[PDB]
Formats: structure tokens, C-alpha cells, sequence
């Protein structure tokens, strides 16, 4: 089962990161919990805003995680994708004079 | 060099704040000073108010900004009662008879 | 006029986010106001400090969010001048025997 690991870890690392963004939902980030209705259910708003904030600040920064890493991710499978097109084009459909760039 | 730019006229501003009857604090009439030049300094180097207090400007910084219209509530409450009416702070005074933004 | 998109695409997404980078200037990113003298006009300094930070920290941020595109842009372009480099030197100097590397 260990031949298809190149597959095998991108499926992985994307669910990876999904739990880990999911998980950053419950991190209270210094706000007084990760239930964005509990600040707004204990404290008057004009506190609970500044504890919003920490919660917004530290989840939007989480995203900004995420999708920079999606994005670096993302790049490096645009360059095997090539790297596919080019065999598909090279090897495929046509003969490869290139040493080992076949196997 | 600075060529800072305004459009004279008087501000009534002492009638204001010596007006020898205040409106009560549920009911007061708004009073409109436009048209006019208003200096702010004065008011602040005459120190007639007990406190000189600024949620939104600073007192020093308020000759530099500029206001189209300036608009004054009058009204007597009790030194505590002042006290309740502030910003993001709830008081009895805002609860009911009026209310700050 | 879409078959230079490719090209067109690359001028849009730089002019886009250079438009995306100048409107941040315009929000209020928690503090009073986004003109930045304003909150020094109308705010004696020290609690003005409080207020400058989240404009500078939204601001600082909102940089660091234009200058990781441009480096990940960038990384595709380079790609895509290698390719380009690469076709330049085999296709249009040489002759290629690549199965539909030259189309
Ligand atoms: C209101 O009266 C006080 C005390 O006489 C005076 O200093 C102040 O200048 C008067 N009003 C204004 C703001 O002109």
C-alpha cells in the first residue's frame, strides 16, 4: 500500500489542514471561549467586541494560514501536473529520448 | 510652507453654557451654531466647567479640526448621574430620559 | 481578444491586487477611522496609540498578504519563463523532438 504514498499524502494533507482549520474554531485565541455566541450571551457588546476581535483577528489570521499553504500546496502539484503533461505529451504520445526522464 | 484653508461670523457659544435656566434631561432643545467661526481654546483656558472632558476629540486638538455644525444638548443632571452617561458604559441615565452614541 | 488572456490574466491580477492592497488604506480595521491623522486629530495620543496599532497591525498585515501573492505569483511566472526559455532555446534555436512540446 506504500507505492501510492505520492497520492496517498496529498489526500492526506488536505484533510490535514481542514482539521486543522476546523480545530481552530474551539482555540479561544485569548478571547474568553472559542463559542462566538457565548461572549456575545455573557458580556454586554460594547466589551464583547475587543474579545470578537481576538477570536476574528485569530481566525481570519487562520485562514490566511490555510490558504497560504493551499496556495503553496497548490503550486507545487501545478508543477507535477506539468510534469504529468509533459510525460503524458512526451512519453505517452510520442517515444522519449530523454535518459530516465521515463524510468 | 502650510496654507491651511477655511471659508467668519461669531459662535454663540456663551450663550450656551450661561443660559440662566437649563432644559430638563428627557426633554431639551437643540440648538444649531453655524455660519460662524468657533474657538475652542478660549473655552478651555477660561476653565468655567469643573471637567473638561473629550470622548470623541481632543480638547487641545479641536481649534485644529473642523466641524460643519456644531449642535449642544443642555441639560442639569447630578454629578453620579454624569457619571452613568458615558461611552460602552450602560447607565441609568442613558437607559431612559436619554441616550449617547 | 481571449487569446491573449493568459497575458491578460497576469496584467489583471497584479493591477488587481494593487487595487485590493489600496483600498485596505480605507478600512477601518478595528481603529476609529482609516484616515490616519484623523484618529491623531481627534484623540489625544496616548490612548491614539491603542487605536494607530490596529490600523498599522491591519495595514502591516494587509502587506504581508499582497507581498506572499506576489512571491507565489511570481513562482508561477517563473515557471512559466523557464518554460518559455526552454521552448525558446529548443523550439525556435533548434528543432524539438518532444511530441507536442512546440504544439
Ligand atoms: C460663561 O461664563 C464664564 C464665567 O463668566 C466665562 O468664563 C465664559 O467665557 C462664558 N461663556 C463662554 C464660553 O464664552
Amino acid at each position: 500500500a506504500s507505492a501510492l504514498g505520492k497520492l496517498q499524502d496529498v489526500v492526506n494533507q488536505n484533510a490535514q489542514a481542514l482539521n486543522t482549520l476546523v480545530k481552530q474554531l474551539s482555540s479561544n485565541f485569548g478571547a474568553i471561549s472559542s463559542v462566538l455566541n457565548d461572549i456575545l450571551s455573557r458580556l454586554d457588546k460594547v466589551e464583547a467586541e475587543v474579545q470578537i476581535d481576538r477570536l476574528i483577528t485569530g481566525r481570519l489570521q487562520s485562514l490566511q494560514t490555510y490558504v497560504t499553504q493551499q496556495l503553496i500546496r497548490a503550486a507545487e502539484i501545478r508543477a507535477s501536473a506539468n510534469l504529468a503533461a509533459t510525460k503524458m505529451s512526451e512519453c505517452v504520445l510520442g517515444q522519449s529520448k530523454r535518459v530516465d526522464f521515463c524510468g | 510652507e502650510s496654507i491651511v484653508r477655511f471659508p467668519t461670523n461669531l459662535c454663540p457659544f456663551g450663550e450656551v453654557f450661561n443660559a440662566t435656566r437649563f432644559a430638563s434631561v428627557y426633554a431639551w432643545n437643540r440648538k444649531r451654531i453655524s455660519n460662524c467661526v468657533a474657538d475652542y481654546s478660549v473655552l478651555y483656558n477660561s476653565a468655567s466647567f469643573s471637567t473638561f472632558k473629550c470622548y470623541g476629540v481632543s480638547p487641545t486638538k479641536l481649534n485644529d479640526l473642523c466641524f460643519t455644525n456644531v449642535y449642544a444638548d443642555s441639560f442639569v443632571i447630578r454629578g453620579d448621574e454624569v457619571r452613568q452617561i458615558a461611552p460602552g458604559q450602560t447607565g441609568k441615565i442613558a437607559d431612559y430620559n436619554y441616550k449617547l452614541p
